[PDB]
């Protein structure tokens, strides 16, 4: 999770366009500084005021690992049609030759 | 007072830990990057040389009372040594917990399963059953050996961990937890900071919280796998039920990546691999390692220091001085940090290249800190930071940039769909069966599965 | 005739308590029923060869 709060957040700060998967931190100084200022911590700090330091909250998030998937998303949702999604927990490879 | 106590010991303290950690550390990378029996009884003798010194450093701390001190940076480090670990415990079941230890994990090294028909052949797990399980499309070939390392190994690690969860929930109680589960959560807690704090009941609510988002897309990755399974194993695959767990790709069904070639969306185009274009261009172990230094060195972040130029061992020595080079970052201490892995020209090595050097690259920048307190700010946050550093490199507009796939290189967005799959089979394919896993063992910790 | 060669060169049993440590005919199983002096290790062996 924290893999992509961290590039969520640094990409924005260097002013990133396209989707997420793209964004690529290479020459934004300015992107540096925000996360160096995390890194020169340790443990000296609770983890929480660290994670602060650089996304701007301070919980575990799911909404940027659903944005680096949204092309993904859409296009199965896409595929999927035609299908049922989900599962059902009673078939079983071996139960059509069980006896009872 | 109690205050400048404890900061005049923790004073004391810091010199010799230094000094003896990094004594131990250079016997230990001295023998990994040359395997002689020289030197193994050398970084064993430095290893107990340091577990003395921690031990006894820790009995000797135990006197400071902890709900007195104010400084947070004192309290930090205190609270690391008082923790009584596994010391607690009676001798003899601290000795028995030791045997047991040793003995499963050394069935789970030393196990082996044979065919049926050939029983003079058995194939131990590593080198045998992996390459059946990851590269095979037989199904009943999968199923024997996923059937038989659970029902040949796993049946003698049964009464083994019965014991090991009894023995290591009295550790815990005996610690003031609630059970072990309670004491791995452990790395989780903040104590007063007025806005940070964060209790070890918490986070199981998160990860509940968080597991709640991806089902809506963990189960339309598993529709879209399904439906291309019932293509590789017709009649084997029921359209609305489950998977069938050794059909997954590997033994435990932890990664589905080996599921790729089953279900890649566009077969017909090709990935992006830089490999041919590196060695045209004559790349070999050092070039790469300039390259990811001046990627880091673009962003902001400092340069290397020599002393990783000089000492580091960047390629595989070749002759008969053997070193096993899982990749692995070094922080000897008093400024000294080095890479140790054999590169080979490819390109699943200018990413693991990035990888450790983001390793590097977040120890440089805590160096300045009480000994105690080099670490990542939890255990999740210091491979966080090698993958995202992995991740900004890995992108054609970077690739672009610093000399391979040369420019005239349209990325299709058929292409990017290829790249996304293969990225969610690892990433989201995984979640489910971490948070299962970890789910089952908070659950027996407790004494709530009979 | 290198079916029954090759079992009898290959062959192994191993320890009913530890079954991670297997002994093959020549070196191991020929020690103990040549050295040995305990009644139950040596019905073991001769019982487990054959
Ligand atoms: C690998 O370790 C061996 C010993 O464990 C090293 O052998 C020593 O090498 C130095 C210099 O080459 C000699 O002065 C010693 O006499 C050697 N000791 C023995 C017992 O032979 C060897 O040098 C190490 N390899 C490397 C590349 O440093
Ligand atoms: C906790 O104790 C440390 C001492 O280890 C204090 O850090 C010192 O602060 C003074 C004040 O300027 C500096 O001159 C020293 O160089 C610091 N020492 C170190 C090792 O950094 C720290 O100030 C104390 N905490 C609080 C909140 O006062
Ligand atoms: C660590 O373990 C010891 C005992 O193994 C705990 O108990 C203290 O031990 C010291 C040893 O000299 C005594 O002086 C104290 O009086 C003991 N305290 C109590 C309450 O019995 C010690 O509390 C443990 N420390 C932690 C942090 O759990
Ligand atoms: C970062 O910026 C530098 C300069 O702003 C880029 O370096 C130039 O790259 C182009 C094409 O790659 C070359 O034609 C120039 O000669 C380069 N100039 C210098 C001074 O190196 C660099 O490519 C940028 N990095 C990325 C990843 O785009
Ligand atoms: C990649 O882009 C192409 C070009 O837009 C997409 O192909 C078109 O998709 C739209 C969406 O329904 C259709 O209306 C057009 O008829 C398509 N064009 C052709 C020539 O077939 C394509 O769908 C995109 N890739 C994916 C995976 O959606
Ligand atoms: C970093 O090292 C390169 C040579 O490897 C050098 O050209 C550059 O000046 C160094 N950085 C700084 C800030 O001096
Ligand atoms: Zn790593």
């Amino acid at each position: 999770l924290y893999q992509f709060q961290f590039q969520e957040a640094l990409c924005q700060a260097a002013k990133h366009e396209g989707p997420l998967h793209k964004c690529d931190i290479s020459n934004s100084t300015e992107a540096g500084q925000k996360l160096f200022n995390m890194l020169r911590l340790g443990k000296s700090e609770p983890w929480t005021l660290a994670l602060e330091n650089v996304v701007g909250a301070k919980n575990m998030n799911v909404r940027p690992l659903l944005n680096y998937f949204e092309p993904l998303f859409t296009w199965l949702k896409d595929q999927n049609k035609n299908s049922f999604v989900g599962w059902s927990t009673d078939w079983s490879p071996y139960a059509d030759q069980s006896i009872k | 007072t109690i205050e400048e106590q404890a900061k005049t010991f923790l004073d004391k303290f810091n010199h010799e830990a230094e000094d003896l950690f990094y004594q131990s550390s250079l016997a230990s990378w001295n023998y990994n990057t040359n395997i002689t029996e020289e030197n193994v009884q050398n970084m064993n003798n430095a290893g107990d040389k340091w577990s003395a010194f921690l031990k006894e450093q820790s009995t000797l701390a135990q006197m400071y009372p902890l709900q007195e001190i104010q400084n947070l940076t004192v309290k930090l480090q205190l609270q690391a040594l008082q923790q009584n670990g596994s010391s607690v415990l009676s001798e003899d079941k601290s000795k028995r917990l030791n045997t047991i230890l040793n003995t499963m994990s050394t069935i789970y090294s030393t196990g082996k399963v044979c065919n049926p028909d050939n029983p003079q052949e058995c194939l131990l797990l590593e080198p045998g059953l992996n390459e059946i399980m990851a590269n095979s499309l037989d199904y009943n070939e999968r199923l024997w050996a996923w059937e038989s390392w659970r029902s040949e190994v796993g049946k003698q690690l049964r009464p083994l961990y019965e014991e090991y969860v009894v023995l290591k929930n009295e550790m815990a109680r005996a610690n003031h937890y609630e059970d072990y589960g309670d004491y791995w959560r452990g790395d989780y807690e903040v104590n007063g900071v007025d806005g940070y704090d964060y209790s070890r009941g918490q986070l199981i609510e998160d990860v509940e919280h968080t597991f709640e988002e991806i089902k809506p897309l963990y189960e339309h990755l598993h529709a879209y796998v399904r439906a291309k399974l019932m293509n590789a194993y017709p009649s084997y695959i029921s359209p609305i039920g489950c998977l069938p767990a050794h059909l997954l790709g590997d033994m435990w069904g932890r990664f589905w990546t080996n599921l790729y070639s089953l279900t890649v969306p566009f077969g017909q185009k090709p990935n992006i691999d830089v490999t041919d274009a590196m060695v045209d261009q004559a790349w070999d172990a050092q070039r790469i390692f300039k390259e990811a230094e001046k990627f880091f060195v673009s962003v902001g972040l400092p340069n290397m220091t020599q002393g990783f130029w000089e000492n580091s061992m960047l390629t595989d020595p070749g002759n008969v001085q053997k070193a096993v080079c899982h990749p692995t970052a070094w922080d000897l201490g008093k400024g000294d940090f080095r890479i140790l892995m054999c590169t080979k020209v490819t390109m699943d090595d200018f990413l693991t290249a990035h990888h450790e050097m983001g390793h590097i690259q977040y120890d440089m920048a805590y160096a300045a800190q009480p000994f105690l307190l080099r670490n990542g700010a939890n255990e999740g946050f210091h491979e966080a930071v090698g993958e995202i550093m992995s991740l900004s490199a890995a992108t054609p507009k970077h690739l672009k940039s610093i000399g391979l796939l040369s420019p005239d290189f349209q990325e299709d967005n058929e292409t990017e769909i290829n790249f996304l799959l293969k990225q969610a089979l690892t990433i989201v394919g995984t979640l489910p069966f971490t948070y299962m896993l970890e789910k089952w063992r908070w659950m027996v910790f407790k004494g709530e599965i009979p």
